[PDB]
Parts: structure tokens; C-alpha cells; sequence
């Protein structure tokens, strides 16, 4: 993601549940590419929580996103003299669209009471709608290209991240571990677990993660913490002594 | 920096299968296709195909659609070209080009084109072998004065020539090469020297011919 | 290619009772030694399940695909062959197809155009589709596999994720337990509704072998899962099968003393919905500006002002 | 497929006017799917334009590139002598195409040539055929008319003509014309003329020679 600063002056570029900043460190198990065409005016519709003709009949996000938003104008590109009428959007549908839904309905809306017969009439409206793109429009009227990318994280190898270099594999004393982005600090032995192949890491009674699967071999892993424990100091009097005893 | 590289001429025979090898270096090889274009001698550009290097999908044009084939090996990065049923019409220079028009992984069209060539491949065809130049000079006539030497019937296209070791060098025009109908070469080289000096300084004309090693030179006098 | 048959022998599906079938590993944590309480889609203990017995008997009719399938089959010899899914089932829509035809499982889906019964019948006669439109996803693999084979599969379809767990026993529904360890995850994304079973007949004119297959579906629900000192599920308790049931998820134990728990709390939902508005008093005056009687010019256009009134 | 055509076919200029190149498209293309290339004698063509508008890397600032919906046009501000070299279009909206080619030449004054003719030696003369050669020393502009004559005709047919590139300092074409033929005509006739018309001299000039 460090080359991405490459193109036109990114008009919106807003970034929910991960910092953009030079966080290429996390591993993914999928990653999602959206990409579509809108007016600038609709910009701000792509957002959690956020209700609009595009949000609701074109496209939801959910309250929980997990990912990024990209959009940059492409008036150069998507603007003609003449009219650009290959983008549409739905104006008219019976109920809104659940999140990540898809929508190519061609039938005629029934906005009344009274069928439409398959063909265009009174209380008949068609779904699609053109946007007609020029280039002589405003600044919320012209096109505008949106990319949002979804990232997926769950209990999976997560085969998809940056390029962090691996180092070797040592065991039997308190080091800080980094196993395919889970950090944590402690010594790691051989584990004489039953793993299933299907599974990646283990858990314990006090729910944390106490074993884990080398993403390289087919290897168990159990994670302890380094020593530990609570020093008491035994003295008599500084009116008598200076001398002091130690518990561990 | 990134950089490609071909392999050498061929001469063989009509009929025959063509064989050229594309090596990349300096960038991702997965990442981006290859096309392979061709340019004929007195003519233009004219583009062959396409090939992606993430799953090996092809794209042939319709002038080659059965004689065309091309794979791609990950282990050394190499494109390599195979094309049946070569004809006398393949005599060409054969460009191997980093292909940023359609993307590998999706298939779709991208903005850009070909922006990393390579050395270029001569690809020659013709039903005949090798054969020694035969030399002649071309002397000034009785009456600034002009001499030459000419060259036919070397086999293949290249040689070298050459007027008393470079010393001469300006004045020295060689003019391109040109085939008849029997498949053989011809060249001429033409000096043009002072009036004054056409019975005392000595002009000499070298064919160097590396397939079939020869450094043949002649001595050109007035006669 | 299609083939006409007809000889199916109309009758009722049977009824049976799954006890304590359709368990699966809900996710892939490693657990041992403790008892977890999620919620998920599960089958229902004791629950109503279709049954359908095939010899002729030749009924393979499309079934309903709600938020999740429970499989079984009681096999010998493998009859069941593969499965169909889709919504319309033709070139309109996705279709997603399984062949497990004993050599080698093979997933595709893309665009279909199946006949009025797509099946299979050495093996030298396909007769399920006639099209082949445009293409979205392959897999090819291992193969999956008195009555001596019980398999059970869990088909599910979340956020456009086709979930398919599996498990194979040796032996009405067997009484007891035996997990489902999860066996393939595809992206997808087909809307799926409807979908259909495969048989691979023994031809002689046919002569089905005995197989019997079950069909219950899923809901939502929470289940009190028990894991032993290696991490398998050896027993679970549905939490809203009866008030024992929920009394031993609250105390988060598969014993109960003698005593008096309180469980839970009850509570009654409504039935409609009534809305309630003043009325619709003083209209503005809209017809005044319509439908007067004499307009005037453009130039001189008459300017109105309307408030305090409703726009109707 | 659609076609490509390239305007004008060949352009003469001076190292440091402007040159402006046009590209038509039979059908509508898309400006995004248009690229320039500069392919100069004796090495692969490089890509300088990608998009009608944008400029590839290394590529100095005075190329541009402009146009829109089927007409689009390659200017060059300033023309340097590294510059000139031969320039294509290439459209990839509908499969891909590429064009014939746009050769941008150096202008100079109008010269005249030296055109000489070079007798076949003696040893042709038992190798059973006998070659003669027309030459032409620096002239300008290319256009030049060469044409044999043995003695009462025009002939063609039996003659190679050759033609240098651009030259180095005095940016002038030298030209070949060789004929070749058997002895046994060979003897058959004695005097031979070579007849060479341009646009530098004010009437074509005929070059006889006789045996000897
Ligand atoms: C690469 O990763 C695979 C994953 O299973 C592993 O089997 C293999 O040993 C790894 N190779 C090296 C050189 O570490
Ligand atoms: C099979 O049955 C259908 C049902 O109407 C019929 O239309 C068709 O003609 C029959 N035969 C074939 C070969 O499909
Ligand atoms: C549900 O199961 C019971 C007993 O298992 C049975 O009596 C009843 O008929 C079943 N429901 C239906 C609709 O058949
Ligand atoms: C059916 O089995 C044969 C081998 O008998 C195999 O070649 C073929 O691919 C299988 N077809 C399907 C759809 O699984
Ligand atoms: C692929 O889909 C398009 C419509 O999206 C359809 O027109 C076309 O027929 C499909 N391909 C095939 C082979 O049917
Ligand atoms: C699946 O198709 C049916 C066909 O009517 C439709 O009602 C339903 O909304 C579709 N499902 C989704 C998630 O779009
Ligand atoms: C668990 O695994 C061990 C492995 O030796 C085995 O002996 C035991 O029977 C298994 N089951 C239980 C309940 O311990």
C-alpha cells in the first residue's frame, strides 16, 4: 500500500477500522475491490450509517466496515461533449438494499396500484436512470470513480499482506513473537496438542490465545509466559539495622 | 532498471518452426504480460499477440491464429515464442515488449501500452546456403575521380567493409543491400578521392565475411 | 442431450425425528477440557425432517434452500452422486453444481440450461444440461466418499460464502453424536433458494438400488457445546429445546441439583399497529391557484404566498 | 478492425521549428486506449505518449500529445537532430492496431548531384554476365528519376536501386542503380547511357559510355 500516492489529487480517501499511516503490516484473509462511477454530490452517501438514493437502491455499507473508501474525480476521462449516458443508477425500488447486494432489476416499478403491463405508462417508471456525464457540468455533477476496498479478518491462514521479511525459529526462552500479525512476548515450546488440520491456533479456560500453528511447518506451538512472581522485603527497624532479607 | 533480452538471427529454411526466447530482469515477471510485435524491412509495425503471465491466458490475432503459440516459464522468467509453418514472408525484425494494455491477473483493458522493448530478433528466410563473397572493383574511367568495389553473391546478410583499415573512412558510402531472384546478396561500396592521386595512393577494399571466414581484400586501380 | 422418464411413483414424503444430528464445528479454534456456548445456525434437536426413499421409487424433486440444509444419506454402493443449486435454475441466474461421481469431486458454476430432470445414469450416459454459458469458479479435488454408509453434509450460504461440512460413518436416524468437522469454503456469492439431489441409476430400463436420504434445515439458535482432553465435541444441549434445557445452559452444566433457578424472563409481543393524526383541517389554498379562471401572461405572472395551512 | 491513418506521409523541417503529427480513426476510439511511439533508425521503438494526453517517463517535456474523439495530434515544440526518427499510432480499443508510419526528415537547401557511371570490369567478362552501376553523390531533395538506355530505348525491369538514409553532416542521399546481364547480349551492344532527372538541375542529364 506504500505506493499508492501515484495518481490525480485524491479528493476523498477515508480509511475506517485501520490506519492508512504506514500500517501495511496487517495479514488479511481476502481482500474486496468495489469499484463504480458517481457524481460528486453522492460522494459522502458511501459511508456506514449513512442513507441516500445510492445508499439504500445502489449501494449499502455496513455499520461494522472494516476497510477503506478511495475517490478521485475523472472528469478527463468520463466526460463528453456530446454526453456520456453509459452510466446508470436505480432511482425507484420497492424496498432498499441490504448491505454488499447487488441489484439488476429490470422490471417495470408498479408505483401505483394498477399493473404496468411490461411497458412504460402512467404510474410506470423505469428503474434505471442516466446520469448524463459532461463536461460543462458542476463540481457535485461530475463523474467521480470510487474504489472501496474490504478487508477480511478471521480465523484463517490470511495469506494476503506486506513484505515482512521471516527470520528463524527459536524456542525455549522469553522472546517477542510476530506470527503472521498477532504480536505478543513470551517463550514458545513444542506443544504435544491434537491440532485438527483445519484448525489454526489454540485457546484456553481464561479465553487467550495459547498455542499457535507455524505458518511455514506444520508445526504446534505452545505459547507461556516468562517468569514471574512477587518480591517482599523482610526488615527490622531503620533504628536498628540496615540490613534487609528478600522473598521471592 | 528494467531489462530484456532476445535471442540470435536464424536463417533456416521455408517451412520450418521459429523458436525465440524473451528473458526479463529488474521486475516483477508475474506482474505484467508479454506481447510480441514484428517490423518487415520497408515496412511498418505490425502487432502478433499477447500472453499473461498469471495463468498463461493468450490472445492471437486472427493473421496468425493457427501458427502462433507462446508460454511463459516462472522458474527463469523466460517468454519463449513458437511459431509453425514459418514462411518467406517472416523476414523481419521480432519485438518482444512488456505489455501494459491488459492486465494479467483480470484481463481487462488498462491504461498504457508497450513502455520496455526488447533487443530485437532478425528472423531471415531463404531456401539456399552459404557461399564465399565474390569481389570486384569498379575502376575511374580515362578521362573530383570516383572508384568503388562490388560485392555479390555473399551469403547471409552480414559482412563488413572496410577501406584501407579505416583510414579512409569519410568518403567511404555503402550503399543498403539489396536482393534479386536467385536469393543471393549484393552491396557496393563507393570511394571518392582527388584527380591527383589516383595513380599513386593505394586503395584497397576488404570483405569480411564471419560464416564463412573470409577477409578477402582486393587492390582497386585505374585502368 | 435430455432424456424423457416418467415413471416416478407419485406418493407423500415421510417424516422422522432428527434427535441430536446436525452438529458442526463452528469455527476453527482449538478447544479442549471446557464447555463453550455459542449462537449459530443449528438443526434443532428432535426436529421434523423430510425422508425420501429411492428402489420404481424415482422422486427428485427441487427442494426449498432456506438459510441452511442438513443432508443424510443411508447408502450402499453410492447412489447419491452430486447436488444443484440456483434460484431460477436456467441462463437468467448463477447456477452452482457438485459431481461426485467417484473419481473426482468437481465444483462448477456458471450459467445452466437443465432439463425437466437433469440425473446420471460402466458410467457412458450424461444427460443433465444442454448449455454452457459464461463461467465464475471451478475447484477440483478429492473425492468426498442391510445399508452400510451414513453420510452427513451441513450446506450453508453466508454473506455470498458456501459453507459445506461433512462427515462419514459406518453402520430412522441412528441415536447419538458425531460432529461434522468442516470440509470446503468457496467465495462465491449466489443467491440461492431451490435446489435438487443427483442419482446415478443401475441400468439393466433401470433398476435404482435402495438408498434413502433426509432432508431438515437450520435456525438460529444457541447451543452449550462439550469438548473432551483432545478438542472434539462430545455432547451439546440446545438451550430452547425445553425449561431443563435452559435451566442447564443458565447454570452452564449438564447437571442440576435439586433446587428451585430462576431462568428467565417472559414478556408478550404485539399483534398490530395502530397511527393516530389529528386530521386534515384548512387545506391550503391549491385549488384557488389551479383553477382559476382567468390566468394572467408571463411577463406579469400573478405571485402567491401560502403557509399556516396543509400541503396537500 | 478499424484503421489507422498517419498525416502527413513525410515531413521536412529544420532542427529547432515545431512538428505536429495527426492521427485519424475510421471509427470512434477512446482517447485512453491511444499511444505514440518513436522508433528511431537502428533501435526498438520506445514508448513516449500512453493515453493521448499523458507522457511516459524518461521522456523529455517538449513531446505532447492532444486530439479527441477521431482526429488526434503529436506535437513537438522544438526539433532537435536526435529527433527525427519514425512515429506511430496505436490504437488498442477494439483488439489492437498499429500504423504504417510517419517519417519526419531534415529540410535543407536544394543541391545538386554528381551522377557518374562505372563501366563492368574485365573480369565480368568470362564470368558470363556483366554488371553496370549508376551512381549518384550528394544530392537534395531525395526525389530522383533514374532511368537506362542501351542506345535507342527506355528499359526497365533488369535494374536494382538502392538508397542511403540521412547522412551525417551534409544531410544529402546517395544513390545506386545496378544492371545486370548476360554476355552474350552484352557483346550484343556497345554504348550504354544513364539518364537522371531532379528537381536541383534544371534539365535531366544522359551519361553515355562506349566499350573501353
Ligand atoms: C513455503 O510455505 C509452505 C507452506 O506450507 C511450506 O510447506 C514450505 O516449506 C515453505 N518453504 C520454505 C522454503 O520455507
Ligand atoms: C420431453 O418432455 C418435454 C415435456 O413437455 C417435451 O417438451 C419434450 O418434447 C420431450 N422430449 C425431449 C427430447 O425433450
Ligand atoms: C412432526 O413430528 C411429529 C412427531 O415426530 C409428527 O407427529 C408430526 O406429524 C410432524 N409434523 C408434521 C407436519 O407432519
Ligand atoms: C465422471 O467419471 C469419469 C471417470 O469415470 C471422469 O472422467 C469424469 O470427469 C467424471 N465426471 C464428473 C462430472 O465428475
Ligand atoms: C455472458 O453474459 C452475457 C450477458 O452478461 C450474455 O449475453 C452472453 O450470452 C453470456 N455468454 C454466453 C456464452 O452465453
Ligand atoms: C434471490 O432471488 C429472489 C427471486 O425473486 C429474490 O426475491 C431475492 O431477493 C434474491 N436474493 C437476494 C439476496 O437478492
Ligand atoms: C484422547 O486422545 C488420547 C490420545 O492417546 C486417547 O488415548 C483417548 O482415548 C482420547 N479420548 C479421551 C476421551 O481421552
Amino acid at each position: 500500500y506504500s505506493v499508492l500516492y501515484n495518481l490525480a489529487p485524491f479528493f476523498t480517501f477515508k480509511c475506517y477500522g485501520v490506519s492508512p499511516t504506514k500500517l501495511n503490516d496487517l495479514c488479511f484473509t481476502n481482500v474486496y475491490a468495489d469499484s463504480f462511477v458517481i457524481r460528486g454530490d453522492e460522494v459522502r452517501q458511501i459511508a456506514p450509517g449513512q442513507t441516500g438514493n445510492i445508499a439504500d437502491y445502489n449501494y449499502k455499507l455496513p455499520d461494522d466496515f472494516t476497510g477503506c473508501v478511495i475517490a478521485w474525480n475523472s472528469n478527463k476521462l468520463d466526460s463528453k461533449v456530446s454526453g456520456n449516458y453509459n452510466y446508470l443508477y436505480r432511482l425507484f425500488r420497492k424496498s432498499n438494499l441490504k448491505p454488499f447486494e447487488r441489484d439488476i432489476s429490470t422490471e417495470i416499478y408498479q408505483a401505483g396500484n394498477k399493473p404496468c403491463n411490461g411497458v412504460a405508462g402512467f404510474n410506470c417508471y423505469f428503474p434505471l436512470r442516466s446520469y448524463s456525464f459532461r463536461p460543462t457540468y458542476g463540481v457535485g455533477h461530475q463523474p467521480y470513480r470510487v474504489v472501496v476496498l474490504s478487508f477480511e479478518l478471521l480465523h484463517a491462514p490470511a495469506t494476503v499482506c506486506g513484505p515482512k521479511k521471516s527470520t528463524n525459529l527459536v524456542k525455549n526462552k522469553c522472546v517477542n513473537f510476530n506470527f503472521n500479525g498477532l504480536k505478543g512476548t513470551g517463550v514458545l515450546t513444542e506443544s504435544n496438542k491434537k491440532f485438527l488440520p483445519f484448525q489454526q491456533f489454540g485457546r484456553d479456560i481464561a479465553d487467550t490465545t495459547d498455542a499457535v500453528r507455524d505458518p511455514q511447518t506444520l508445526e504446534i506451538l505452545d505459547i507461556t509466559p516468562c517468569s514471574f512472581g512477587g518480591v517482599s522485603v523482610i526488615t527490622p527497624g531503620t533504628n536498628t539495622s540496615n540490613q534487609v532479607a528478600v522473598l521471592y | 532498471q528494467v531489462q530484456l533480452v532476445q535471442s540470435g538471427a536464424e536463417v533456416k529454411k521455408p517451412g520450418a518452426s521459429v523458436k525465440v526466447s524473451c528473458k526479463a530482469s529488474g521486475y516483477p515477471f508475474t506482474s505484467y504480460g508479454i506481447s510480441w510485435v514484428r517490423q518487415a524491412p520497408g515496412q511498418g509495425l505490425e502487432w502478433m499477440g499477447w500472453i499473461s503471465t498469471y495463468n498463461g491466458n493468450t490472445n492471437y490475432a486472427q493473421k496468425f491464429q493457427g501458427r502462433v503459440t507462446m508460454t511463459t516459464d516462472t522458474s527463469t522468467t523466460t517468454g519463449y515464442m513458437e511459431l509453425r509453418r514459418l514462411r518467406s514472408d517472416d523476414t523481419a525484425v521480432y519485438y518482444c515488449a512488456r505489455d501494459y494494455t491488459r492486465g494479467a491477473w483480470f484481463g481487462e483493458s488498462l491504461i498504457g501500452g508497450f513502455d520496455n522493448w526488447g533487443q530485437g530478433t532478425l528472423v531471415t528466410v531463404s531456401s539456399a546456403s552459404t557461399k564465399g563473397p565474390s569481389v570486384f572493383p569498379l575502376a575511374p574511367s580515362s578521362k573530383t575521380a570516383a572508384l568503388g568495389c562490388l560485392v555479390k553473391d555473399y551469403f547471409p546478410e552480414p559482412v563488413t567493409v572496410s577501406w584501407n583499415s579505416g583510414a579512409l573512412t569519410s568518403g567511404v558510402h555503402t550503399f543498403p543491400a539489396v536482393l534479386q531472384s536467385s536469393g543471393l546478396y549484393s552491396l557496393s561500396s563507393v570511394v571518392t578521392v582527388p584527380s591527383s592521386s589516383l595513380g599513386t595512393q593505394t586503395y584497397i577494399c576488404n570483405v569480411n565475411h564471419k560464416p564463412s571466414n573470409t577477409k578477402v581484400d582486393k587492390k582497386v586501380e585505374p585502368k | 442431450q435430455c432424456v424423457n422418464l416418467t415413471t416416478r411413483t407419485q406418493l407423500p414424503p415421510a417424516y422422522t425425528n432428527s434427535f441430536t444430528r446436525g452438529v458442526y464445528y463452528p469455527d476453527k479454534v482449538f478447544r479442549s477440557s471446557v464447555l463453550h456456548s455459542t449462537q449459530d445456525l443449528f438443526l434443532p434437536f428432535f426436529s421434523n425432517v423430510t425422508w425420501f426413499h429411492v428402489i420404481k421409487r424415482f422422486d427428485n424433486p427441487v427442494l426449498p434452500f432456506n438459510d441452511g440444509v442438513y443432508f443424510a444419506s443411508i447408502e450402499k454402493s453410492n447412489i447419491i452422486r452430486g447436488w444443484i443449486f440456483g434460484t431460477t435454475l436456467d441462463s437468467k441466474t448463477q447456477s452452482l453444481l457438485i459431481v461426485n461421481n467417484a473419481t473426482n469431486v468437481v465444483i462448477k458454476v456458471c450459467e445452466f440450461q437443465f432439463c425437466n430432470d437433469p440425473f446420471l445414469d460402466m458410467e457412458s450416459e450424461f444427460r443433465v444440461y444442454s448449455s454452457a454459458n459464461n463461467c465464475t469458479f471451478e475447484y477440483v479435488s478429492q473425492p468426498f466418499l442391510n445399508f452400510k454408509n451414513l453420510r452427513e453434509f451441513v450446506f450453508k450460504n453466508i454473506d455470498g460464502y458456501f459453507k459445506i461440512y461433512s462427515k462419514h460413518t459406518p453402520i430412522d436416524l441412528p441415536q447419538g453424536f458425531s460432529a461434522l468437522e468442516p470440509l470446503v469454503d468457496l467465495p462465491i456469492g449466489i443467491n440461492i433458494t431451490r435446489f435438487q439431489t443427483l442419482l446415478a441409476l443401475h441400468r439393466s430400463g433401470w433398476t435404482a438400488g435402495a438408498a434413502a436420504y433426509y432432508v431438515g434445515y437450520l435456525q438460529p439458535r444457541t447451543f452449550l457445546l462439550k469438548y473432551n482432553e483432545n478438542g472434539t465435541i462430545t455432547d451439546a444441549v440446545d438451550c430452547a429445546l425445553d425449561p431443563l434445557s435452559e435451566t442447564k445452559c443458565t447454570l452452564k452444566s449438564f447437571t442440576v441439583e435439586k433446587g428451585i433457578y430462576q431462568t428467565s424472563n417472559f414478556r408478550v409481543q404485539p399483534t398490530e399497529s395502530i397511527v393516530r393524526f389529528p386530521n386534515i383541517t384548512n387545506l391550503c389554498p391549491f385549488d384557488e391557484v389551479f383553477n382559476a379562471t382567468r390566468f394572467a401572461s408571463v411577463y406579469a405572472w400573478n405571485r402567491k404566498r401560502i403557509s399556516n395551512c396543509v400541503a396537500d | 478492425e478499424i484503421v489507422l491513418t498517419q498525416s502527413p506521409g513525410t515531413l521536412s523541417l529544420s532542427p529547432g521549428e515545431r512538428a505536429t503529427l495527426s492521427c485519424r480513426a475510421s471509427q470512434t476510439v477512446s482517447s485512453t486506449s491511444l499511444a505514440w511511439y518513436q522508433q528511431k533508425p537502428g533501435q526498438a521503438p520506445r514508448l513516449l505518449i500512453y493515453g493521448a494526453s499523458s507522457r511516459a517517463t524518461g521522456i523529455p517535456d517538449r513531446f505532447s500529445g492532444s486530439g479527441s474523439g477521431t482526429d488526434f495530434t503529436l506535437t513537438i515544440s522544438r526539433l532537435e537532430p536526435e529527433d527525427f526518427a519514425v512515429y506511430y499510432c496505436q490504437q488498442h480499443d477494439t483488439s489492437l492496431t498499429f500504423g504504417g508510419g510517419t517519417k519526419v526528415e531534415i529540410k535543407r537547401t536544394v543541391a545538386a548531384p554528381s551522377v557518374f557511371i562505372f563501366p563492368p570490369s574485365d573480369e565480368q567478362l568470362k564470368s558470363g554476365t556483366a554488371s553496370v552501376v549508376c551512381l549518384l553523390n550528394n544530392f537534395y531533395p531525395r526525389e530522383a528519376k533514374v532511368q537506362w538506355k542501351v542506345d535507342n530505348a527506355l528499359q526497365s525491369g533488369n535494374s536494382q536501386e538502392s538508397v542511403t538514409e540521412q547522412d551525417s553532416k551534409d544531410s544529402t542521399y546517395s544513390l545506386s542503380s545496378t544492371l545486370t546481364l548476360s554476355k552474350a547480349d552484352y557483346e550484343k551492344h556497345k554504348v550504354y547511357a544513364c539518364e537522371v532527372t531532379h528537381q536541383g538541375l534544371s534539365s535531366p542529364v544522359t551519361k553515355s559510355f562506349n566499350r573501353g
